[PDB]
């Protein structure tokens, strides 16, 4: 069955940049677009940024912008987020979720993307300078 | 930026007792919603999405209404499984979600 | 006179995995599921038409520098091999179709300009009164890597089982798109390329111009359009020696609440997608 | 008769702003300018799109003076 | 040549770092196979540096005008009349109000114109 | 039968009880297709009340010893003898230290308007 | 004696999508690749053994109710018409394959045992010395929805290029999976079923156990293992009626730094992942 | 000669608490009981697993008396 696994997060200081991965598997990851989601501790939950398919569509949310860079690898079924400039605003569990709609060549890719229908065990990320 | 409005903050019922829980949104969402769960310590399931539809594997007595600006999530027959943060999503123009509501049993 | 009339999606599909080879498209056509009562290049070339050379051989001489330095009075002649490190200018015998440039949307409402052009915009030719050009010369849709992207009537858009008549959401509606043509035809939203718009001279720089649209040209080589199961009407095996597997079209092997191409619940048979047969390959 | 073909007929729900939109209508008897026709001719003899629309950019078209 | 091997060659093993140069292809040890005026190697559909899932790899082991261009500036590249194929600029070469451009080798087919496992490397 | 319509059927549209009464399926109109000693309709590949890609739709217009078991409570399912296949059990029925069993199909071994007319 | 000879990954995929059907498995064999010097039933059924009855008419009775209800000396006897309502009482002229039960392993670590099972808690024959049992008779590797799970010693299971001798990770070999054979074949994993311990009285309840393993009973009928591009050796065109198309088999289209089924750089020619045979279907 | 065939040679890295892993090796001349076999015999005729094992359940298995 589906099934999304995030790697490293960990402890870095106000300003650093550390990298995230998704490896998935169960499902074509080729076809589907992925989409980062975040929940900062006692916080509910926001939507990151998104890539689709084969990665030509890159959204992100105004929050995020500028210091994140999503990115993925349909060879080796991962996803990846690189956290650039971090703040201690920026603290939270992280989410790899996936899109519904599936992707092939004779169609174009959806403008906007959907509910989220699979998630990941999400991985901590904590800011602070310690 | 259409924003996400839980209604009640909190609940607290008893088993066996239907829920009515609901969100409003800041516009028009027309059946693009979502319903999740988040259990402590585990990441959030998709219950329903458009409206009214129920994800794969989700138990019968979960179900939705609603359409435009206000929706509704009504758990029929609740049980002691059911601990669970609640939030919806609005899956037009750019992804937002109510801040959640907790429900408490008795 | 359309495909799915004569054939199922399983001989459809026999059709566009094993072969590279076999009127105002109004309704009232015979109905694609025989229950129902009512009232050709197949194949994608596997090389551009820019990459035809072979990568480990130098060729010809082409003009590599105007200026020996910065500075005034440094007009000179300096040319080099056309080879592998430069492949941009080498010398070839063919050149990729004509043109006729269509304005780009966005599947990203917010990526598009606000405003209403869809008639405003569109390309249109004259025969005293104004005809959409659709879908018009056969070009690519969108450029290799690029998903959201499509030309504003240069493909064929079919509407999904169910889809209203008027203003209808693009959800609703199926929109083909012919990326695999790209390597022989250029981009429905791109120029043709460049031209020289003057003649130089010590105190006026070349000038250059695009080309919005070019007709057909001595050495030309193009794809025609697609044909799929939907489309309108009016075998050759497939010999290739390619070593690594092709692409075949196939379907999703995963739980759903439906079969496609099947019928639902309530009776109404439907045709998730739009199939065309491009698949196997050719060299150049 | 209708075409089985759908055209783009709608870019924005209404005057004000972000109103991006997209809506598709089927061509027929009602509006004969935009249906698919499979040939073309061989005054301007039409115009063509100059540039890539965006957010900043409005869609612009050119007189084609003559064509082959 | 390549030590009887076939190799992956690319635009980033030769350096590459410009995409009209991008190139994806093969390299054979040879001196329905891919007239260019030029060992034998061949080019296929590429992404960059990277090659699409409909690149093919071929074991041979297995057998009208469109006008044209001294200022004391750099013109070679700018000043070159050029046409475009999917997000890749190729010179026009040799080739065919005012009216700039006017419209009516083997040609390309298509619609219109102790024992051990391992390989021995030791030869 | 299903006025002139071919349906999909599925343990859904019965209501969804069990998983070892789940299934997914065609019922036909009419009365290389699909001896079970009972209107035609048949049964294909599923999970759950859903259907696989390999769930196939058929238009029918294109043409030794196993043990088996009064006392006070209810034995019928519980107490019978069962085998198991892709994790749903289904009564032996019916069929062929202690040694409760023993050893000895196509198979390797063994106004014009578009819509369709819906007034007959 | 394998596939891979005698087939390039190409023409193993004109066979598998199109065909119904057409020593002690070490190494030496004729290099997959031509250009190294060196030193049966191929469809998936589309029908479950339990389901191939009509669903729309009833059967026979069964024994519905032993009890009228909760109480004392309830004891009776009631039966039902085995029909679509209750699918899983209904009789059946043919009785699933075989089974001789493996361990299972996850291939997410932490929910395996914390204990040294490989060797101990294998199935495995005698005949003073013990074998294991590998790969076995011919089983499904895991129930539907399940892909995380294989059986111990059940599955072929090949190196990828360059994998070591000696205690290789997970990532450096390749798990086949007999998935398409679980509609004829019990779960390798599962219990065969259940069977009757005792007889029932007043005075003992019904008490029953499970089949561990199952030998030849009249009326089985199973499918062999799959064979595979790489794997040992020692056409039939396809007939279908089916509507829908098929799942085939088929490159990805996204890009890639390599190729698949071809060399890298260095020249070293690999094979990405297993292939079986069966993709086309038939009805049971 | 090695088969090409893996085999699962350690489920644990060592001794120590969450030692899980999973670990495989060539079939050779080195072990030969583990090597696949295309015909089996027709004393207890072998073992089978009893059971699921799991992070709290241990691998069980029994003997096989009898079998067809």
């Amino acid at each position: 069955e589906v099934q999304l696994l995030e790697s490293g997060g960990g402890l870095v200081q106000p300003g650093g940049s550390l990298r995230l991965s998704c490896a998935a598997s169960g499902f074509t990851f080729s076809n589907y677009a992925m989409s980062w989601v975040r929940q900062a501790p006692g916080k509910g939950l926001e939507w990151v940024s998104l890539i689709s398919g084969s990665g030509g569509s890159i959204d992100y949310a105004d929050s995020v912008k500028g210091r994140f860079t999503i990115s993925r690898d349909n060879s080796k079924n991962t996803l990846y987020l690189q956290m650039d400039s971090l703040r201690a605003e920026d603290t939270a569990v992280y989410y790899c979720s996936k899109d519904p709609i599936y992707y092939d060549l004779s169609g174009y890719y959806a403008g906007r993307i959907y509910y989220f229908d699979y998630w990941g065990q999400g991985t901590l990320v904590t800011v602070s300078s310690a | 930026e259409i924003v996400m409005t839980q209604s009640p903050a909190t609940l607290s019922v008893s088993p066996g007792d239907t829920a009515t829980l609901s969100c409003r949104a800041s516009h028009s969402v027309s059946r693009d919603l979502a319903w999740y769960q988040q259990k402590p310590g585990q990441a959030p399931r998709l219950l329903i999405y458009d409206a009214s539809t129920r994800a794969t594997g989700i138990p019968a007595r979960f179900s939705g209404s609603g359409s435009g600006t206000e929706f509704t999530l009504t758990i029929s027959s609740l049980q002691s499984e059911d601990f669970a943060v609640y939030y919806c999503q609005q899956y037009i123009n750019w992804v937002t979600f109510g801040p959640g509501t907790k429900v408490d049993i008795e | 006179n359309r495909f799915h009339c004569h054939f199922s999606p399983r001989d459809w599909q026999r059709l566009i995995n094993n072969n590279w080879g076999f009127g105002s498209a109004h309704e009232g056509c015979l109905p694609p599921f025989p229950a129902d009562v009512f009232m050709h290049s197949s194949y994608a070339h596997s090389q551009s038409l820019d990459r035809l050379m072979n990568p480990l051989i130098d060729q010809l001489y082409y003009l590599s520098k105007t200026i020996n330095g910065s500075g005034q009075n440094q007009q000179t002649l300096k040319f080099s091999v056309a080879g592998p490190s430069n492949m941009a200018v080498q010398g070839r015998n063919y050149i990729p179709g004509p043109s006729y440039r269509q304005q780009r949307v966005s599947t990203t409402v917010t990526q598009n300009n606000n405003s209403e052009f869809a008639w405003p915009g569109a390309s249109s030719w004259a025969l005293g009164r104004n005809s959409l050009m659709n879908p018009g010369p056969a070009m690519a849709s969108h450029k290799e890597g690029e998903d959201r992207f499509f030309p504003l009537s240069g493909s064929l858009i079919f509407g999904k089982q169910g889809t209203g008549r008027d203003n209808v959401d693009a959800d609703k509606v199926m929109i083909t798109n012919e990326e695999e043509i790209k390597t022989t035809n250029p981009v429905a939203t791109e120029s043709y390329g460049q031209v020289a718009t003057n003649h130089q001279s010590a105190q006026a720089q070349a000038q250059t111009g695009w080309v919005q649209n070019q007709g057909i040209l001595p050495g030309m080589v193009w794809q025609d359009r697609d044909v799929y199961l939907q489309g309108p009407i009016w075998l050759q095996k497939e010999n290739s020696k390619r070593w690594n597997p092709e692409i075949q079209y196939t379907s999703n092997y995963y739980k759903s609440n439906n079969v496609e191409f099947a019928v639902n619940t309530e009776g109404v048979y439907s045709e998730p997608r739009p199939i065309g047969t491009r698949y196997l390959t050719r060299n150049l």
